[PDB]
C-alpha cells in the first residue's frame, strides 16, 4: 500500500477543476434546460441554486477531500460513517452519469466526422435522410406550419435517427456506436496516464474551448434576431416559477453542472495539501464556472432567436426543447460563419474537448473512490489496467442502449432521472445536513480553519444548515406534490415502465444511503442508542 | 523552525523622515500570512500590519507594508513622535509560529 | 469591546508548575483560536501553544511542545494554560492572543502575566 499521492503543485487541482466541470453542462444542458423552462424564468432559480447551494455544496466536498485524504466514499469515514452511503449514492449518480456524457461525446464526434464536407450536411437538406417538407431556412418565410429545418432533420434522422419511441429502440446505429466506442478509446487510454499528465494541457483545456465559446458568443450576437433570443433568455415568466420543472430542472443544473454529488470534487480535493486554501480557489472556479454557462447561454439563445427571425416561428418552437438543443442551434449558427467547415471541425473539436476533460475527471473520481474503497486490491500496477478497461467496458456497454435508433428516449431518461434528478437534491442534501447536524457547523468550520487558516462565513454555515437542506427539501417534497411525468421535445409522452425505469435509475441513486444506513446498523452489535453513535462517531 | 531575521534592533530616525525595516525569514512565508505587531514601550503588542500589506483598524494610513515569500518590510511614510515602538514580524502559516526579533524605533 | 485579561502569574520554583487564565470577554470565545504569546526579558517575543476554537486542534512551540497544555473553557469563556517543568528559560511575560484567521494573526491581545523562575 503506497502512501497517497498528492497534486505536487497548485495549479494541478485548478486545472482538474477547471477541466472538471466546465463542460457539457454549461454549453449543452444548461441551454435546452433553460429553453425547456421558457429561458426567463430557469434563471432564479439558477442563481438561487447557484448562490445558496451550488457554491456551497462545491467548496463543501472540495473542503471534505481536503481534510479526509479520500475520494468519495472513504471520506465519510471521519464525516459520520452511519451516512457513509453518501459515497456509494455518488459512485452510482457519476456511473450513470459517465454512460450518458460519454453517449454526448459520441453524437459530438458523429458531428466531427460529418463536419470534414465542402458542405455541411445539416447546412442544407436535399440529403437521403431529408423528409419531403424541407427546404433551407432561408427559404421559410417565402413558401406557404408542418415544415421542418435542415439542421433539425440531420439531428433527428441521421445523427439519431429518431424512432417513434422508448418502445421502439430499433436497430444498434453502428455509426454513432463506433463514435462511441473511439471516444470510449479516448478516455480509456487517458485514465491509464499516458495523456493529460503534461504541460501542454493549460493551452489545450483551458485556452481553445473557451477562445471558441467567444467566437460563438461573437456570432451569435451579432445575428439579426439575437435580440429576440436574449429577451427569451433573460426576461422571467413569473407564472412558469409555480411549476416544479424549472426549480428540479434549475437546481440539479447547478448540482450537476459543478459536479457535486458525485464523489469527483472530493477526490480531487483530496489530493490537495493540507494547508492549501481550496475557498479562493474555488469560488474563481464557480465563478467561471457559472460565468461559462450564462455567456455560452447568451450565445445559444441569440442563436435560438435568430433561428426564429429567420423561420417565421415562436422561439420555444423553433428548436429542439429536449437534449439535442446545442446540436441544432450550434451547428445552425457554424453554418452562419465564413468558411463553416473549419469551424464546424473547431466547435466539435471544443464539445469533445470540454466533454472529454470532464469525463476524464468524473472517470478518475469514480475509479478514485473505488481504489480508496479497496487499497491493495486495485494497486498503481496491473489491476488497475483491468479495472479500468472493466468500468470503461461495462460503461460503453450499456451506453450502445442509449445509442440506438431509439436512444435519445433512453438518454433523456438517464439525463433527467439517472445522474441530475431528485437524486441530486438528495445526495447534496444528505451531505449538507450529515456536515450541518451530525458533523456541526462548528465542528466541521473548526476542521476548515485548521487547514484553510480561517473561519467560513455566515454563507457556508447559513447554507449548510439552512438553505441548501431546505432547498433540496422544498424541490424534493414540490416536485412530488405538483408531479408531471418526464416529456422528450413536449411531444413524446413517456410510457409508465419508462417512467419507472428512470425512477428506478434515480432511486439506485438515492436508495444507497438508507440501505447503507440499515446495513451499518445490523452489522454493528448493541442497542439502536448504542450503533447509532458509534456509527456518527468519526474514524 | 521558521526563523524570521530581522533588521537590527536599533534604529534611531527624526520625526517626519521615512524609514523601512525588513524581515528575513528561512523559509518561503505565503505573503498573506506574515503580520507586523508594534508593542510599545511598557505595552502588549498590537496587530499592526496583517498579510504583509492590509492595515489594522487605528493604523495610520501613513503605515504600509511590502514585500514577499521571503523579504518583508513595513514603510513609515512620516514618522510622528508616536511611533517610537518595537515592530515585529511573525509568519503565522507553519504551525511552529515564530516572531521575528525586535525593531525598535527611537527619536533623536 | 473584545477584552483578554490574564491572571495566575507569578514566582515559581524551578521545575514546578503554575496555571494562567485568560478570561475572554466581549466576544464568541468558542469561534475563535486563541493562543498564548510569551514575551522574554529580552524582549523577544516567541509564541507558546495555539488552540482551536473547539479544542480539538492543539499546537505547541519546540520549547514548550512536551511540558506546557494549552485549554478551553467554552462555557465560561477562559483560556488556560497548564505548566509543569518550569525550566529556568521560562520566565517571561504572558499573553493571551486571540488568533483564529490565519490571514489576520492575533489582531486581539491581552494584558500581561509576569511568570518569573526562580
Ligand atoms: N462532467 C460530467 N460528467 N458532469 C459534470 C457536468 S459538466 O462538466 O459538463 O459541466
Ligand atoms: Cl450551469
Ligand atoms: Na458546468
Ligand atoms: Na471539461
Amino acid at each position: 500500500p503506497p502512501q497517497r499521492e498528492k497534486w505536487s503543485s497548485k495549479i494541478d487541482f485548478v486545472l482538474s477543476v477547471a477541466g472538471g466541470f466546465v463542460g457539457l453542462g454549461n454549453v449543452w444542458r444548461f441551454p435546452y434546460l433553460c429553453y425547456k423552462n421558457g429561458g426567463g424564468a430557469f434563471l432564479i432559480p439558477y442563481f438561487i441554486f447557484l448562490f445558496g447551494s451550488g457554491l456551497p455544496v462545491f467548496f463543501l466536498e472540495v473542503i471534505i477531500g481536503q481534510y479526509t485524504s479520500e475520494g468519495g466514499i472513504t471520506c465519510w469515514e471521519k464525516i459520520c460513517p452511519l451516512f457513509s452511503g453518501i459515497g456509494y449514492a455518488s459512485i452510482v449518480i457519476v456511473s450513470l452519469l459517465n454512460v450518458y456524457y460519454i453517449v454526448i461525446l459520441a453524437w459530438a464526434t458523429y458531428y466531427l466526422f460529418h463536419s470534414f464536407q465542402k458542405d455541411l450536411p445539416w447546412a442544407h437538406c436535399n440529403h437521403s435522410w431529408n423528409t419531403p417538407q424541407c427546404m433551407e431556412d432561408t427559404l421559410r418565410r417565402n413558401e406557404s406550419a408542418n415544415f421542418t429545418s435542415p439542421v433539425i432533420e440531420f439531428w433527428e434522422r441521421n445523427v439519431l435517427s429518431l424512432s417513434s419511441g422508448i418502445d421502439n429502440p430499433g436497430s444498434l446505429k453502428w455509426d454513432l456506436a463506433l463514435c462511441l466506442l473511439l471516444v470510449w478509446l479516448v478516455c480509456f487510454f487517458c485514465i491509464w496516464k499516458g495523456v493529460r499528465s503534461t504541460g501542454k494541457v493549460v493551452y489545450f483545456t483551458a485556452t481553445f474551448p473557451f477562445a471558441m465559446l467567444l467566437v460563438l458568443l461573437v456570432r451569435g450576437l451579432t445575428l439579426p434576431g439575437a435580440g429576440e433570443g436574449i429577451k427569451f433568455y433573460l426576461y422571467p415568466d413569473i407564472s412558469r416559477l409555480g411549476d416544479p420543472q424549472v426549480w428540479i430542472d434549475a437546481g440539479t443544473q447547478i448540482f450537476f453542472s459543478y459536479a457535486i454529488c458525485l464523489g469527483a470534487m472530493t477526490s480531487l480535493g483530496s489530493y490537495n495539501k493540507y494547508k492549501y486554501n481550496s475557498y479562493r480557489d474555488c469560488m474563481l472556479l464557480g465563478c467561471l464556472n457559472s460565468g461559462t454557462s450564462f455567456v455560452s447561454g447568451f450565445a445559444i439563445f441569440s442563436i435560438l432567436g435568430f433561428m426564429a427571425q429567420e423561420q417565421g416561428v415562436d422561439i420555444a418552437d423553433v428548436a429542439e426543447s429536449g437534449p439535442g438543443l446545442a446540436f441544432i442551434a450550434y451547428p445552425k449558427a457554424v453554418t452562419m460563419m465564413p468558411l463553416p467547415t473549419f469551424w464546424s471541425i473547431l466547435f466539435f473539436i471544443m464539445l469533445l474537448l470540454l466533454g472529454l476533460d470532464s469525463q476524464f475527471v468524473e472517470v478518475e473520481g469514480q475509479i478514485t473512490s473505488l481504489v480508496d474503497l479497496y487499497p491493495s486490491f486495485l494497486r498503481k500496477g496491473y489491476r488497475r489496467e483491468i479495472f479500468i478497461a472493466i468500468l470503461c467496458s461495462i460503461s460503453y456497454l450499456l451506453g450502445l442502449t442509449m445509442v440506438t435508433e431509439g436512444g435519445m428516449y433512453v438518454f433523456q431518461l438517464f439525463d433527467y432521472y439517472a445522474a441530475s434528478g431528485v437524486c441530486l437534491l438528495w445526495v447534496a442534501f444528505f451531505e449538507c445536513f450529515v456536515i450541518a447536524w451530525i458533523y456541526g457547523v462548528n465542528r466541521f468550520s473548526e476542521d476548515i480553519r485548521d487547514m484553510i487558516g480561517y473561519r467560513p462565513g455566515p454563507w457556508m454555515k447559513y447554507s449548510w444548515a439552512v438553505i441548501t437542506p431546505a432547498l433540496c427539501v422544498g424541490c424534493f417534497v414540490f416536485s412530488l406534490v405538483k408531479y408531471v411525468p418526464l416529456t422528450y421535445n413536449k411531444v413524446y409522452r413517456y410510457p409508465d415502465w419508462a417512467i419507472g425505469l428512470g425512477w428506478g435509475l434515480a432511486l439506485s441513486s438515492m436508495l444507497c444511503i438508507p440501505l447503507v444506513i440499515v446495513i451499518l446498523l445490523c452489522r454493528t452489535e448493541g442497542p439502536l442508542r448504542v450503533r447509532i453513535k458509534y456509527l456518527i462517531t468519526p474514524r | 523552525e521558521n526563523v524570521l531575521t530581522q533588521s537590527p534592533a536599533i534604529m534611531s530616525t527624526s520625526p517626519g523622515e521615512k524609514v523601512t525595516m525588513t524581515c528575513r525569514a528561512s523559509s518561503s512565508v505565503g505573503s498573506s500570512y506574515l503580520h507586523w505587531y508594534q508593542q510599545k514601550s511598557g505595552a502588549s503588542p498590537k496587530l499592526w500590519i496583517y498579510s504583509t500589506s492590509n492595515l489594522a483598524s487605528g493604523v495610520p494610513a501613513r503605515f504600509s507594508g511590502s514585500g514577499s515569500g521571503t523579504s518583508y518590510s513595513l514603510t513609515i511614510s512620516s514618522v510622528e513622535a508616536e511611533d517610537a515602538a518595537t515592530y515585529y514580524c511573525q509568519q503565522f502559516s507553519g504551525y511552529p509560529l515564530t516572531f521575528g526579533s525586535g525593531t525598535k524605533l527611537e527619536m533623536k | 469591546e473584545v477584552q483578554l485579561v490574564e491572571s495566575g502569574g507569578g514566582l515559581v520554583k524551578p521545575g514546578g508548575s503554575l496555571k494562567l487564565s485568560c478570561a475572554a470577554s466581549g466576544f464568541t470565545f468558542s469561534s475563535y483560536a486563541m493562543s498564548w504569546v510569551r514575551q522574554s526579558p529580552e524582549k523577544r517575543l516567541e509564541w507558546v501553544a495555539e488552540i482551536s476554537s473547539g479544542g480539538r486542534y492543539i499546537y505547541y512551540s519546540d520549547t514548550v511542545t512536551g511540558r506546557f497544555t494549552i485549554s478551553r473553557d467554552n462555557a465560561r469563556n477562559i483560556l488556560h494554560l497548564e505548566m509543569s517543568s518550569l525550566r529556568s528559560e521560562d520566565t517571561a511575560m504572558y499573553y493571551c492572543a486571540r488568533g483564529e484567521v490565519r490571514q489576520r494573526g492575533f489582531d486581539y491581545w491581552g494584558q500581561g502575566t509576569t511568570l518569573t523562575v526562580s
